[PDB]
């Protein structure tokens, strides 16, 4: 398998700033990456469904980078509905892995 | 210099529009043809070739080739019901999905006829009879073999000929294409009775499709990549 | 448009649990229905999906032995059966709908699954 | 009846022709003829009752079919047409019917969906891969998925008579024979990275018998080379 | 009514392809589409019931702006140029905004500023063979085929920006021109999976019903 | 695939040749270029496969703005109009922006507001000789020919601005038309060192390796 | 006035356009022309003169003029090649800097034959005997003067002509133009026996270029000024 | 290029203009034409026929 | 596209020490590796260069007759020693790369000699 290691789980910062949450993989993945979003009422949601390109309805203050094993995430804009769970998921072999959560939370 | 006057709808890019535009590699030479067979100008040529009908579908049978085989075995009664399907576009009938039917539906409106061919894929020692009856529009399904034969029907005798014909209008009740046991099976010894029917599709005449759109086939939500 | 999925149940260990969850906006025959698990200590896990048009299923190893999963065409609705339960089986679990052989579109809500005595 | 090609004779006793166009001929290019052309006969496969088909990639079965297949590692292109004679020999008790397509570039598919087929699965030198009446798991890293309902291809195998093809009925008919032109975007091509052509057959309607008679039916297909010339010294 | 079905008339309709966006000041915004027909559902069923294509090719660019929230005192600003370079097969390509493979001669672009009408240009058949071949059965990597590489696309700003963050989407329009078709092929049935290759997995022939009769 | 190769369709390509900026109120912003082919190394080794060319000359520029910061209250500017003064060889020279040569009646020059399609301007075979040199072996200082000497450009706004510093960049596109080549020679081989001169810096003849076997 | 409308594609610059322009010096009557010895109407006559190729290349000859002499020494060895080398394109092979070798960089695929011209560069008094065998694609370098003398090639007698062609096709294993010793060389008293031989290289037939492009050799960080 | 110049009245919009126009939907080959009965080519020979006049109003 | 040297060194009076220049990213036989020398007290202070394709070097009059810099292309690398070590000989020295005959682009990190006991 692969093992999809978000290290940190608990980011938290202020409203307004840049944020970055990274996703480092076991081997080379190949552009395959998807990120995905769990609000703390239950509803899960895709964000990004390659490295850098977005879903269709989503806002523009999410992007992504990466190249082989580790990938980041990057909300420029932090704002109040962004509170909630964040994903990885490789799409390369099987079966399909997905990373820890990473829980967010106001700093002050 | 020359007087000129702009008219409405001028620096507009309307994207059904025949102009003319500049070419971005010109002094490039390109490769010149060659003769490549099997050229195609018309769709309608793509539907005048035969495609098997699946029949059979019965909610099982789509994940298999069972699909196409319409079951034959020698019963008791006395005139029985083989197959029958009709001919109403669209909801889900079984000439959706052929070779004909998936061109048919890049198109609004179309109006022509049909070449309804069935094939009898059973052994060369089995005798029998079958009737193949068309209900025009207005009239029902037909409850028996009696008032079926009273209407348009070709008697198809499977050991004299093992392919029979059957032309039928089809455009956008709406028709029956049922076919009914007229004698049973009659078969040697050390002879299966169990045999199959199978159906091909075609466009007799040219057809006449008019105003495109797109097919409901084929969706999509994100980018393939 | 949208997926619905059953409610929250309680069992002993030892019995077994069937959800459900019912698609609905679409032709249910074409895409493939899959079933992901969240224990609330780590991340997600999958489970298996199920190929509705011709009832193939296939399993992760790490829940072979135990999962089920049905579908029915009538309803539009797609099953997932839990024998033998332990209490490592209390977890939370979501139905996607996996499109574009990778990327999963529409989830449900969750049912939450508790193992007591 | 009892055509001959060099050192090898085949008795028969109609003909669908490719596109309506016969095999014609095309730095400066000879060609081989007597060396080449004669009657390359393929092992014979049994149709039996749980049969679900079979496939041939075409440059690849001659491939180690000698004085032809010797030609293939001195020359690096050529373009080449066929003629494909296939008869199974049933009795008057027996019952089936086989499609006998010949599809020009037919990508296969894959049983995982992010990688692409081995080389091993997708053509054996003169031995028939053959299709499945089932799913091929999506564990299998490097397998051909062979349900038989979509031929391999992602399409309707029902609608696959737009290629040129013949019905064997074993009530009324004996064998096919198929004349297949050089069909290609470029006039000389890789013949070690291409197969431009593939056979298949696919039973329709199964295989049925009573019991007393042979419980398989053998398929003999033989292919002969026409219009055979390679780019060379 | 017995033309509305020839090739010119099926094939030859405008398509958007490709949408995405970028921003000057960055120094990671700038566009990049290589040219295919294998990202948009609608599309690639039309030209996947042929073997082989030869067509001529049109694109036009629909591109706008946005004003991103800067800090303060008076934002004006002039109007806005943007450069679109297309890179033949076997071209230099590049790898940031400011490059030197944007002015090499040899890679044809245009330029154009805010408020005319769109840019169209226009590029022949551009391949060593004499079809694009939509289905290739072989090797070079499996099924891929380079002969048939039409180019790429990349876009970007050339005015220098102080005052004010300006980001621009670009949406390209596909048009085929005196479209020749060789060998017909049946449509597709199951849904696509991937772009380069022709994976799947496997579906029911048709809709189900209760009762042959 | 036999017309690829000759002279027209080898050196009639565009290329960007020249790019400054200059700001308005500073008096020292205006640009300046002689017309020179001499600058870009790869526009200079196709034009040094000949020892005698003549052409005729095309240019093309490329004028965008940027609102440089300025204090407060409203900025608001109209359109902005540039000047692009050609002087023919053996003409005055500007010592700063506001001078009596941008006014000469024998300077042609072009005006041009922001918004439009870029000023081209075309100069014929201007020399007194019957083809230009790209390689003299003798003097006038060694190696430079006064006879091939085609003009300069000088650029600047012509609005006087109040409220705020607008700086603006041209780049210049030259493309040589109807060519005519005489005497060819060897394609150089080591890297380019100066302009002016033909000097260099010695180097092997080609790529080495291990064995002759 | 007269009314017009404009398509899109209006007011842009597209750097590869051929359209007309006003002139900035009208009015001034150009020099008229003259005839120049040596005009050149087309990029494939540079290519097909000849140029001396640098085969000796041995890391440490590329600083000097001994790139270019390929060494014979009367060995005594029976069978022992002198030199060889491929007809990979592009991979820093010894046909790469040359006159043609430069122009074929120019374009992106090209296709025809080359001559290959040796001259003997030795006394006037010896006597010897040469392989010049070329191995097709897909044929191995020969690891013999055996089986190189089965495949095509020329026995060059030194004596009797003291240059010999050998024609090979090169398009973009590719090929090898081994060279063989067949007898050895034979030499009077007071004359040495360490000779030379050049290779000239040129374009036989005329070649196809398309997809012109830019070169790899030169290149630039700074503007030189 | 060609040297064209604007006259004023270039860009507007007057209501009552007869200028082309560019079809939104080529390449659709409309129904052909019929006949039937009863065409009109002016509006005088609509008034050209009888009409019962109202000549007691009288208010109910 | 960038240069690599070696790590700082230490060395006794009267001894010898050898550096590197390690190069990536171009062909290294075509440019001109220079070296200079900075002492901590005052400005930059230029030593010479080596063309690779023909191993020639050129020294400045005021370190002839003490530094040898050697090549080789087979590591892509570029050396030089300094013999007859003194207390002014502890100093940083770059390497660069001469481009368009008097421009230094590319530079090194600087590796730190200094010479105690």
């Amino acid at each position: 398998d692969i093992q999809m290691t978000q290290t940190k789980s608990s980011l938290s910062a202020s409203l307004g700033d840049r944020v970055t949450i990274s996703c480092r993989a076991s081997q080379d993945i190949s552009n395959y990456l998807n990120w995905y979003q769990q609000k703390p009422d239950g509803s899960v949601k895709l964000l990004i469904y390659y490295t850098s390109t977005l879903h269709s309805g989503v806002p523009s203050r999410f992007s992504g980078s990466g190249s082989g094993t580790d990938y980041s995430l990057t909300i420029n804009s932090l704002e109040q509905e962004d509170i909630a769970t964040y994903f990885c998921q490789q799409g390369n072999t099987f079966p399909f892995t997905f990373g820890g959560g990473t829980k967010l939370e106001i700093r002050r | 210099g020359l007087p000129v006057m702009t008219t409405p709808g001028s620096t507009q890019f309307l994207t059904s529009d025949d102009f003319q535009s500049p070419s971005a590699m010109p002094q490039f030479d390109v490769t010149p043809e060659m003769q490549i067979p099997g050229r195609v100008n018309n769709l309608m040529e793509i539907a005048e070739v035969d495609s098997v009908v699946p029949v059979n579908n019965t909610e099982d049978n789509v994940s298999s080739l069972k699909a196409y085989q319409i079951p034959v075995q020698s019963n008791s009664d006395n005139g029985k019901q083989v197959f029958g399907f009709p001919l109403q576009p669209g909801a889900n009938n079984v000439l959706n999905r052929t070779l004909l039917g998936e061109i048919l539906n890049y198109y609004t409106h179309w109006s022509g006829s049909i070449k309804l061919t069935f094939m009898f894929c059973g052994s060369a020692m089995a005798t029998g009879k079958f009737l193949l009856a068309y209900s025009p529009p207005g009239a029902g399904v037909p409850k028996n073999r009696k008032d079926a034969m009273l209407g348009t029907h070709v008697i198809w005798d499977v050991g004299l000929q093992s392919s029979c014909v059957l032309c039928v209008p089809w455009i956008s009740a709406a028709g029956y294409v049922t076919c009914w046991y007229q004698t049973n099976i009659v078969v040697p010894a050390d002879v299966q009775s169990s045999c199959d029917i199978l159906c091909f599709v075609s466009a007799c005449n040219d057809f006449s499709v008019r105003m495109l759109k797109d097919t409901p086939f084929i969706r999509q939500d994100t980018f393939y990549q | 448009v949208q997926l619905q999925q059953s409610a929250a149940e309680l069992a002993r260990p030892g019995a077994s649990v069937k959800m459900s969850c019912k698609a609905s906006g679409y032709t249910f025959t074409t895409y493939t229905m899959h079933w992901v698990k969240q224990r609330p200590g780590q991340g997600l896990e999958w489970i298996g999906y199920i190929n509705p048009s011709s009832r193939y299923t296939e399993y992760n190893q790490k829940f072979k032995d135990k999962t089920t999963l049905t579908a029915d065409k009538s309803s539009s609705t797609a099953y997932m059966q839990l024998s033998s339960l332990t209490f490592e089986d209390s977890a939370v679990y979501y139905c996607a709908r996996r499109s574009e052989a990778d990327r999963f579109v529409y989830w449900g809500q969750g049912t939450l699954v508790t193992v007591s005595a | 009846r009892s055509i001959t090609l060099g050192n090898s004779t085949i008795t028969t006793q109609n003909v669908v022709v490719g596109y309506g166009v016969w095999p014609e001929y095309l730095d400066q290019p000879t060609q081989p003829d007597v060396a080449t052309c004669r009657f390359y006969t393929l092992e014979s496969v049994q149709w039996m009752k749980n049969s679900a088909g079979w496939w041939w990639k075409l440059p690849d079965a001659l491939s180690q079919m000698g004085l032809f297949g010797q030609n293939m590692q001195y020359h690096y292109l050529g373009r080449t047409g066929y003629t494909i004679h296939v008869q199974c020999n049933a009795s008057k008790f027996h019952q089936g019917c086989l499609l006998v397509v010949c599809v020009p570039e037919a990508e296969m598919g894959c049983s995982n969906l992010n990688n692409t087929p081995e080389f091993s699965e997708l053509s054996g030198g003169d031995s028939a891969r053959m299709f499945t009446d089932t799913q091929v798991g999506e564990s299998n890293a490097k397998k051909v998925q062979t349900a038989v309902w979509n031929a391999g291809m992602g399409v309707g195998v029902g609608n696959l008579t737009i290629f040129p093809h013949q019905w064997i009925n074993l009530r009324t008919n004996n064998s096919a024979t198929l004349v297949m032109p050089y069909i290609n975007s470029v006039p000389m091509d890789n013949m070690f990275r291409h197969n431009n052509l593939t056979l298949m057959i696919i039973p329709f309607v199964p295989l049925n018998y009573s019991e007393g008679s042979s419980p398989y039916v053998p398929i003999t297909v033989t292919i002969a080379p026409m219009c055979a010339e390679y780019n060379g010294l | 009514s017995r033309s509305e079905s020839s090739i010119e008339n099926f094939l030859c309709r405008s398509a958007c392809v490709y949408y995405a966006t970028y921003t000057n000041n960055s120094k990671k915004g700038f566009a990049e589409w290589v040219i295919n027909t294998r990202q948009v559902a609608q599309l690639r069923r039309k030209l996947e019931l042929f073997t082989y294509l030869r067509f001529d090719l049109e694109l036009t660019f629909v591109i706008t702006s946005a004003q991103q929230p800067s800090t303060a005192s008076s934002v004006d600003a002039p109007v806005q140029t943007h450069q679109i370079m297309y890179v033949p097969p076997g071209g230099p390509v590049p790898t940031k905004v400011k490059d030197y493979a944007w002015q090499t001669s040899t890679n044809p672009s245009v330029f154009w500023t805010e408020g005319n009408a769109p840019p169209r240009m226009s590029i022949p058949f551009i391949s060593i063979g004499n079809a694009y071949s939509c289905f290739y059965d072989g090797w070079t990597v499996y099924g891929i085929n380079t002969l048939n590489n039409m180019g790429t696309l990349y876009m970007r700003h050339v005015n220098e920006a102080g005052q004010g963050p300006i980001k621009s989407t670009v949406r390209i329009y596909f048009k085929p021109k005196h479209v020749k078709a060789w060998v017909p092929r049946p449509p597709r049935l199951c849904q696509y999976e991937k772009q380069k290759n022709v994976n799947f997995s496997p579906i029911g022939v048709t809709t189900s019903r209760t009762d042959i009769i």
